[PDB]
C-alpha cells in the first residue's frame, strides 16, 4: 500500500498534534523548540482491506491505526525556528491535498 | 460623535436611520459588550464638561 | 464538503441505535458548537444543513428579552417589532451564515460530539428496550462487579447494575 | 459599462465597432494569459520514478 | 404598492413601468423577475410593499405566498413568511393572506412579510377562535343552484336540459361522464357563466388539468373568479401542488362560511398524474394503477359536502371515459358510485351535430327532494317517465323541439301536459 | 468570404478548390476539417471570413454557432462567440446570427466572431427590446392553412383529403396517428410542397428523428427549408440537442413576428430517445417508461401555439403507433389529448392499395368554425354526415371516386349536393 499524509498518528497526545492541520502539515507560522511533528506521514505495513467505512470509524471509533509504523517526519534533535513555507509537489493522477 | 452620547440610548432608533443593518449593529454591540457597557443606560450626568 | 457529511451520515456504524434524524441533530450541535469556538464571543447558532442532500446554511439565535447581558444574543422587546418579530422568545434568525464545518479544530470537536451523541443513543436504545422487562426476570452474565455496584452484560451492547 | 450607442452611423458607428472589437480582442487575450498561468501553475509536477 | 395592479397587467404596461423607472434592460426576462425587479425598485424608492396570495406550508417549517396567475408556483414573486406567523397566527396551508411586506437583504432573495391584514377575507380575531374543516358535519343540499338565466340564447338551452336532468345544490357531487370529442368544454364555460350571473355572492373557481394552454388562456379572460389551470406542460408535481393548493384554499374559504364552487376537468387525467407523482405501494392492477395512488383522488372527490354550520363546497369533477387505455377506466370504475349526480354526455348524440348531448336516461340526482318543490319534483318525474321509453337521439331532439319554442322550463313543463 | 456558398457546394468543387490552393492533401479526411482548412487558407490569403448558424448557449457561457447541414454538431465548422456578445446583444440560445469571423491563434482553434450583422433576419437594434416567447398570449388558428395546389395531380388528391379531414391553420396542434408501413413518409412530403408552393413566405422546417439516412438525404433535396435530421445513426444526444435546437430557432423566429411551421417524425421515437437520455427520476411504469421522461417532449408539443401579438407557430408531429412494444402506446395515450387535430391512417386501407389511407370517421379538428367560411362549414358537415354511416375502405375508395373527377374541393362539394 502507498503511503499518505493523513491526520491519522496514534500513540501520541493531542497536544502535539495541535501543531497541525486537518491535512497533518503545520500551520504557516508555528514556531517548535524541541523535536516535534510537523509533517502527518502514515504508510501502510500490513495487507489490504482498508476500506472507506473504516477509514471514517477508525476517525472517529475503534482500536489504534493498525499500519502506519509512524514514518511521519519530525523536526531533528536540537534545531528550532519558525515555519514560515511550505511547498508540494504531486505526481500527476494523484489528487492534491487542501494544502496545495 | 460621543461615546457617552450613544450610550445613554436603545438602539430602537438605530434601526431607523436607513442603512443600518446586522453589520454596524452587531459591530457596535459587540464592541460595547468588549467595553463592558451596555447599550441604552440613565444618567444625568451629562455632558461633563462639554 | 457536503459529499463528505454523507458519506459520514450515510456510513454510521449503528444505523438502528443512531436513526437519521438522530445523525442530523448530532452534526447540527457539533458544526454549533464548532461555530461557538470560532467566534471570541459567545453566539449560539444553529446550522440546519439539509437534511437529505444539500449543504448547510446557518442561523443566528437572539434570544428576545430586555436583558442586555452578552448582547450578542440579546434583542429587546420594544426594539423588536423589525422583521416583524412580534414574538417574546424564539428569535433564530437567519443573520450568521459562512460556517466552517472542515477545518482541524472543528473536525475534532465535530468527532467529540459525535462519540458524546452515540454513547447517549445507545444508552438511550438500551434502556428503553430492556425496561418492557422490568416485572419480568432478566438473564444475563455481569461485565464487571465493583464497589458501590455492578454492571451486568444482558445481550448487544445491553447493560444493567445491581446496587451493593 | 455602455461603450455602445447609436449616432451618425456611417462612420460614428464603425469607429466604435473598430474599438469594441479592439476591447474584445484584447479582453480574449487577457483570458488566454490567465487560463495559460493557470494551467502552467496548476499542472502535475514530475518528481522521481 | 399593492401587488394586484401589477399582477394582472399586461406586461406591457410593466415594461413602460421599468423602463421609466431608469432600470437595466426589462423585457429581456421572465414576467416573474420583471415584476420582482419593479416592486425592488419601487420600494428602493417608496413606501412598504402590499402582497396577497395563497398560503403553502411546506415540511420545512415556513410558509410561501403565491399568486394566482402563476397557478401558485415557486418564483421570485413568492412571498417569504417565517413559522413565526404560524405560531402567532396559527397559519395553515391554503390561507389567503394579504398584508404589508418588506425587501429583502443579504442572505435573502424574497419579499418578508411584515404585518397580515387579511386572513381569508376576514380579520384575524375572527379567524383566531374557528372550526376545522373535518370537523363540520356533512349533509345533503337543500338550496338549489339555478343556472337557468332566463334569456333563452342559443346555447342557455344547453344548461337548461342540465336543470332537466341534474338539479345542482350547495354540497352535491357532479360527475361528467363523457368520451372525447363531446363538447364538454364549452358545456362547463356556460355551466360557470349561468353559476356566476345568478348567483355572484359565492365564490366560482375552475381547475383545468393536463389542458390545451390556448383553452387555459381563453378560459382565464372569459369566465369569473380566479382560474387556476396546470396544463400538460409540467410534470405531475405541479399537478398534485395546485391541486393541494385549490383544495386548501376551498378548505379555508368554507370554514369561514363561504359557499366554495370547484369546476375540475378532468378528474381522470388528475388521478393519472397522482398515480405517477406518488411512491408506488408494490400491488399493481392492470393498466398500471396502484392501490394508494387513488387515495389522494379519492379525498380531493370526498371534500365537497354541504355543512350544517354554515357554508357549503360543491365539487363538478368531469371523467373522461372512452380513450382506450386501462386507467381512465378502472378510474371511472372507482368514481362510479362515488358522486351523488352523474351527467353522462353519449358520443353518438355528439358527432350527429346534436348538442348538447345528454343521456338523460342514464342521467340522474340523489335526493333531489330537497333541492325542488312538490309539483316541480311531480313534473320532472312526469317528464322522465315520459322520455324513458324513448331511445337517445330522438329523445334528444325531441327535447330540443319542446325547449327551443318555451324561454322557461315552467312554461315548459306546463306545455308538454 | 461567405460561409454558405462553401458549405451547400458539392465536395467536389472545394477538392478542386482546395487543390488549387496549393495546400495538403486534402480529399483524405471529413468535409467538416476540409472546409475548415479552407477556410483558414483563405483568411490567411484573402480578406475577413463571414460565416452564419444557429447560437447554442453551453452551461460554460460562451457561445457555438453551427450550420444547418451538419444538423448543429459539433467539430471545426462551429463559431465560437464570447459571453461579452451574450452580454451586450444579450444573446439567446437558437439565435440565427450571421456576421464577420476571423482565424484563430495559438490556444483557440474555432473561428472567433468579429460583428454581427444579422440577428434572426433582423436588425440587432430592433432585436435589443422585445418580447419574449412564454410571455406571448396563445390563442386558436384564425388563418386557414391552404393545402389544396389546384392542379390535382395523380397524388396531390392526398393533401386534397386532407383539407377535407383536417382543416390546418397558422397555430394548430397536428397528430398523424399511424401504423408502420402505412404510407407517411410521401403524405409529410406532399404536404410540405404544396404549404411551401402556396405559403412561400412562413419558414417551412422538417424534423426525422431516428430515421433512415436514405430517407434523410433524398428529403434534404427536394423540398424547401432547411432539413435538418437527427437518423438513427447515432445516440439520443444528438437527437435532444437537435430537439432543442429547432425548438430554440423556431421560438426566436416567432418571436420575431414569423409564421413557424415544424414538421417532426415521428415523436414517439423522439419522446423515446427523451427517455432513454434524460437521468431516471425512480418512478417507473410498464414499458420501460419514467415519468418526467415525458415532460420535454410534452414541452416540445405545447411550443406551438397561435400568438396574438404577431406571427405564430404550427407543429405538426406524427406518433407511430402498432409495434409492440409499450412505450410507442403509453407515448399515443399521454400525447391523446394532447394535440388539437388527429389524423388516423389505418394499415387497413393501407394493406389494400388504396391511398390515402385515412380513418375519416376517427379524424377531425376542434374550433374549425375560425378556419373556414359558413357554407363551407355546412359542406364540410353535410359531408361528415353522409359518410359516417360508411366504413374505412369503402368510404375511402368512395371519396376517391368522388374527387378524382373534380379538380377542386368547391365543385366536388357542389357535386355532392
Ligand atoms: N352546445 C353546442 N353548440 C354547438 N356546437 C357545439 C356545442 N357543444 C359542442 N359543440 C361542438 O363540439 C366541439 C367540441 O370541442 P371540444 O370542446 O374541444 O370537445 P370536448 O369538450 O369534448 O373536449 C366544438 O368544436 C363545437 O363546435
Ligand atoms: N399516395 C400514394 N400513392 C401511391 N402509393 C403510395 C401512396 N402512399 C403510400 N404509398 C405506398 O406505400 C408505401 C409506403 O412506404 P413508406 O413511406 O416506407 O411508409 P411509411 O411512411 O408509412 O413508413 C410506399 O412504398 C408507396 O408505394
Ligand atoms: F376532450 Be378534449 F381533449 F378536452
Ligand atoms: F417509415 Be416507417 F413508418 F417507419
Ligand atoms: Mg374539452
Ligand atoms: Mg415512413
Amino acid at each position: 500500500g502507498p503511503e499518505e499524509i493523513t491526520a491519522d498518528i496514534p500513540n501520541v497526545g493531542e497536544a502535539a498534534l495541535s501543531k497541525l492541520d486537518e491535512s497533518g502539515i503545520v500551520y504557516i507560522g508555528a514556531e517548535v523548540t524541541g523535536g516535534d511533528i510537523l509533517v502527518g506521514k502514515v504508510t501502510p505495513k500490513g495487507e489490504t482491506q482498508l476500506t472507506p467505512e473504516e477509514k471514517l470509524l477508525r476517525a472517529i471509533f475503534g482500536e489504534k491505526a493498525s499500519d502506519v509504523k509512524d514514518s511521519s517526519l519530525r523536526v531533528p534533535n536540537g534545531v528550532s525556528g519558525t515555519v514560515i513555507d511550505v511547498q508540494v509537489f504531486t505526481r500527476d493522477g494523484v489528487e492534491k491535498d487542501k494544502r496545495a | 460623535h460621543y461615546i457617552g452620547d450613544l450610550v445613554q440610548r436603545t438602539e430602537v432608533e438605530l434601526l431607523k436611520t436607513p442603512n443600518l443593518g446586522k453589520k454596524s449593529l452587531t459591530e457596535i454591540k459587540d464592541v460595547l459588550a468588549s467595553r463592558g457597557l451596555s447599550l441604552g443606560m440613565r444618567l444625568e450626568n451629562w455632558p461633563p464638561a462639554s | 464538503m457536503n459529499k463528505e457529511i454523507l458519506a459520514v451520515v450515510e456510513a454510521v456504524s449503528n444505523e438502528k441505535a443512531l436513526p437519521r434524524e438522530k445523525i442530523f441533530e448530532a452534526l447540527e450541535s457539533a458544526l454549533a458548537t464548532a461555530t461557538k469556538k470560532k467566534y471570541e464571543q459567545e453566539i449560539d447558532v444553529r446550522v440546519q444543513i439539509d437534511r437529505k442532500s444539500g449543504d448547510f446554511d446557518t442561523f443566528r439565535r437572539w434570544l428576545v428579552v430586555d436583558e442586555v447581558t452578552q448582547p450578542t444574543k440579546e434583542i429587546t422587546l420594544e426594539a423588536a417589532r423589525y422583521e416583524d418579530e412580534s414574538l417574546n422568545l424564539g428569535d433564530y434568525v437567519e443573520d450568521q451564515i459562512e460556517s466552517v464545518t472542515f477545518d482541524r479544530i472543528t473536525t475534532q470537536t465535530a468527532k467529540q460530539v459525535i462519540v458524546q451523541k452515540v454513547r447517549e443513543a445507545e444508552r438511550a436504545m438500551v434502556v428503553d428496550q430492556f425496561r418492557e422487562h422490568e416485572g419480568e426476570i432478566i438473564t444475563g452474565v455481569v461485565k464487571k462487579v465493583n464497589r458501590d455496584n455492578i454492571s451486568l452484560d444482558l445481550g448487544n451492547n445491553a447493560e444493567a447494575v445491581i446496587l451493593r | 459599462r455602455w461603450l455602445e450607442l447609436g449616432l451618425t452611423d456611417e462612420e460614428k458607428q464603425n469607429q466604435l465597432e473598430q474599438l469594441a472589437e479592439q476591447y474584445d480582442e484584447l479582453k480574449h487575450e487577457f483570458e488566454k494569459k490567465l487560463e495559460a498561468k493557470r494551467r502552467k501553475i496548476t499542472q502535475g509536477d514530475d518528481l522521481a520514478p | 404598492m399593492n401587488l394586484t395592479e401589477l399582477k394582472n397587467t399586461p406586461v406591457s404596461e410593466l415594461i413602460t413601468l421599468g423602463e421609466n423607472m431608469g432600470l437595466e434592460n426589462l423585457a429581456r426576462m421572465r414576467k416573474q423577475d420583471i415584476i420582482f425587479a419593479i416592486l425592488k425598485q419601487h420600494a428602493k424608492s417608496g413606501e412598504d410593499i402590499f402582497g396577497d396570495g395563497v398560503l403553502e406550508i411546506l415540511q420545512d417549517g415556513f410558509g410561501f405566498l403565491r399568486s394566482a396567475d402563476s397557478s401558485y408556483l415557486a418564483g421570485p414573486d413568492d412571498i417569504y413568511v417565517s413559522p413565526s406567523q404560524i405560531r402567532r397566527f396559527n397559519l395553515r396551508t391554503g390561507d389567503t393572506i394579504s398584508g404589508k411586506i418588506r425587501p429583502p437583504k443579504e442572505g435573502e432573495r424574497y419579499f418578508a412579510l411584515l404585518k397580515v391584514n387579511e386572513v381569508n377575507f376576514d380579520k384575524p380575531e375572527n379567524a383566531r377562535n374557528k372550526i376545522l374543516f373535518e370537523n363540520l358535519t356533512p349533509l345533503h343540499a337543500n338550496s338549489r343552484l339555478r343556472m337557468e338565466r332566463g334569456n333563452g340564447s342559443t346555447e342557455d338551452l344547453t344548461a337548461r336540459v342540465l336543470d332537466l336532468a341534474s338539479p345542482i345544490g350547495r354540497g352535491q357531487r357532479g360527475l361528467i361522464v363523457a368520451p372525447p370529442k363531446a363538447g364538454k368544454t364549452m358545456l362547463l364555460q356556460n355551466i360557470a357563466q349561468s353559476i356566476a350571473y345568478n348567483h355572484p355572492d359565492c365564490v366560482l373557481m375552475v381547475l383545468l388539468i393536463d389542458e390545451r394552454p390556448e383553452e387555459v388562456t381563453e378560459m382565464q379572460r372569459l369566465v369569473k373568479g380566479e382560474v387556476v389551470a396546470s396544463t400538460f406542460d409540467e410534470p405531475a408535481s405541479r399537478h398534485v401542488q395546485v391541486a393541494e393548493m385549490v383544495i386548501e384554499k376551498a378548505k379555508r374559504l368554507v370554514e369561514h362560511k363561504k359557499d366554495v364552487i370547484i369546476l375540475l376537468d378532468s378528474i381522470t387525467r388528475l388521478a393519472r398524474a397522482y398515480n405517477t407523482v406518488v411512491p408506488a405501494s408494490g400491488k399493481v392492477l392492470t393498466g398500471g394503477v396502484d392501490a394508494n395512488a387513488l387515495h389522494r383522488p379519492k379525498r380531493f372527490f370526498g371534500a365537497a359536502r354541504n355543512v350544517e354550520e354554515g357554508g357549503s363546497l360543491t365539487i363538478i369533477a368531469t371523467a373522461l371515459i372512452d380513450t382506450g387505455s386501462k386507467m381512465d377506466e378502472v378510474i371511472y370504475e372507482e368514481f362510479k358510485g362515488t358522486g351523488n349526480m352523474e351527467l353522462h354526455l353519449s358520443r353518438k348524440i355528439a358527432e350527429k351535430r346534436v348538442f348538447p348531448a345528454i343521456d338523460y336516461n342514464r342521467s340522474g340526482t340523489r335526493k333531489e327532494e330537497l333541492l325542488t318543490t312538490q309539483e316541480e319534483l311531480q313534473k320532472m318525474w312526469i317528464l322522465r317517465k315520459i322520455i324513458h321509453p324513448m331511445g337517445e337521439i330522438d329523445a334528444m331532439e325531441f327535447l330540443i323541439n319542446k325547449l327551443a319554442m318555451t324561454k322557461t322550463n315552467d312554461d315548459f313543463f306546463e306545455m308538454m301536459k
